[PDB]
């Protein structure tokens, strides 16, 4: 009941900041989720689906965001990278599942979808489930920076560009992540 | 750190065996499911075996298929290779690469025909079967 | 299994592309290939997974791709240091095996 809008949101979230929606104490269908044709990676880990029916109803998260085709395989416990150590880390203890679909004319512009961002330059890779929003100018070691857009030191943050003359891997793939706890 | 020390090491007769020993430390090895790769020295790499992070899917190679073995003991969190039958063209150094926490397929099937890669690998220990 | 170009050489500073050609049982069938980088005395270093990705530790010279049946680790502007082994590796549904490549030679010139 209570995703029917995390699911079918107009628009998404970029994954530099991405929303952390958190569903409540309703009664909770997860046959709309599985049983549904259309999703193309389900992947739910140790709690698996059709036996969280009786389980958990105890502020589940939902969280949305979209990323680029073959950069889907990135969102498993571990798997070190760029989309995954700066942006968006999942510990590797995860629980509960990831879910992904295609959005082939849902996100990408003829002229390019310039406005879906994500992060490419950050120290200290992130710890998990942290969301950054603050952009602030590298400092990689060289001068003491203050707003320079010079040699070697540049902006942290880098649009995708989507494309429908794409292939597979480029174009958008819309991400849900749930995740179960207890008290 | 992690790492994926081993032993085992074989200079043994065309027809007797030895049981390989591939031991872990520093990550979770309870839960991710490692692989066995050799590699004939003059050429490349060749996949050998898997194993799940239970003991209950395996898989195995076109060569080494129904006469090696696979195990793994979660006490001493090691892993192991036995290798009956270690006829004259089974010759190699043996990695043992760790792989993934995968487990899917919306019908409670949890399963892995996967698709990712093998992230840490080991040291090796060369087998040599000789006349 | 997934045949490779068993030598191609480059001049430092170039770009050069490394083939791996497979059937429709294997990476073409919706399969993923990877990329490692075994230097001639150690153990194999995983390079590229899942055809774009590329792990913290590898630099932003080494891109991949995959399309139709084949793939391409795009090798930009080469140092003296990787003039190792690449393989490619796939995931066959003939006979599920977790098949490899035969294996490129690249030396610097
Ligand atoms: C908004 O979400 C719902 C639930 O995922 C979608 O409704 C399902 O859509 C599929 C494909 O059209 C149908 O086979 C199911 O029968 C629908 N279930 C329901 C709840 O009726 C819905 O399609 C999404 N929004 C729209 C209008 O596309």
């Amino acid at each position: 009941c209570p995703f029917g809008e995390v699911f079918n949101a107009t628009k998404f979230a970029s994954v530099y900041a991405w929303n952390r929606k958190r569903i409540s104490n309703c009664v909770a269908d997860y046959s709309v989720l599985y049983n549904s044709a259309s999703f193309s990676t389900f992947k739910c880990y140790g709690v698996s689906p059709t036996k969280l029916n009786d389980l958990c109803f105890t502020n589940v998260y939902a969280d949305s965001f979209v990323i680029r085709g073959d950069e889907v395989r990135q969102i498993a416990p571990g798997q070190t990278g760029k989309i995954a150590d700066y942006n968006y880390k999942l510990p590797d203890d995860f629980t509960g599942c990831v879910i992904a679909w295609n959005s082939n004319n849902l996100d990408s512009k003829v002229g390019g979808n310039y406005n879906y961002l994500y992060r490419l330059f950050r120290k200290s890779n992130l710890k998990p489930f942290e969301r950054d929003i603050s952009t602030e100018i590298y400092q990689a070691g060289s001068t003491p920076c203050n707003g320079v857009k010079g040699f070697n030191c540049y902006f942290p943050l880098q649009s995708y560009g989507f494309q429908p003359t794409y292939g597979v891997g480029y174009q958008p793939y819309r991400v849900v992540v749930l995740s179960f706890e207890l008290l | 750190q992690v790492q994926l020390v081993e032993s085992g090491g074989g200079v043994v007769q065309p027809g007797r065996s030895l049981r390989l020993s591939c031991a872990a430390s520093g990550f979770t090895f309870s839960s991710i499911a490692m692989h066995w790769v050799r590699q004939a020295p003059g050429k490349g790499l060749e996949w050998v075996a898997v194993m799940s992070f239970d003991g209950s899917i395996k898989y195995y190679g076109d060569s080494v298929k129904g006469r090696f073995t696979i195990s793994r003991d979660n006490s001493k969190s090691t892993l192991y290779l036995q290798m009956n039958s270690l006829r004259a063209e089974d010759t190699a150094v043996y990695y043992c690469a760790r792989g993934v926490q995968g487990y899917y397929d919306r019908s409670g099937y949890y399963n892995l025909d996967y698709n990712y890669g093998m992230d840490v690998w080991g040291q090796g220990t060369t087998v040599t079967v000789s006349s | 299994v997934l045949t490779q170009p068993p030598s191609v050489s480059g001049a430092p500073g170039q770009r050069v592309t490394i083939s791996c050609t497979g059937s429709s049982s294997n990476i073409g069938a919706g399969y993923d290939v990877h990329w490692y980088q075994q230097l001639p005395g150690t153990a194999p270093k995983l390079l590229i997974y899942g055809n774009s990705n590329r792990p913290s530790g590898v630099p932003d010279r080494f891109s991949g791709s995959k399309s139709g049946t084949s793939a391409s680790l795009a090798i930009t502007g080469l140092q003296a240091e990787d003039e190792a082994d690449y393989y490619c590796q796939s995931y066959d549904s003939s006979l599920s095996g977790w098949v490899f490549g035969g294996g490129t030679k690249l030396t610097v010139l």
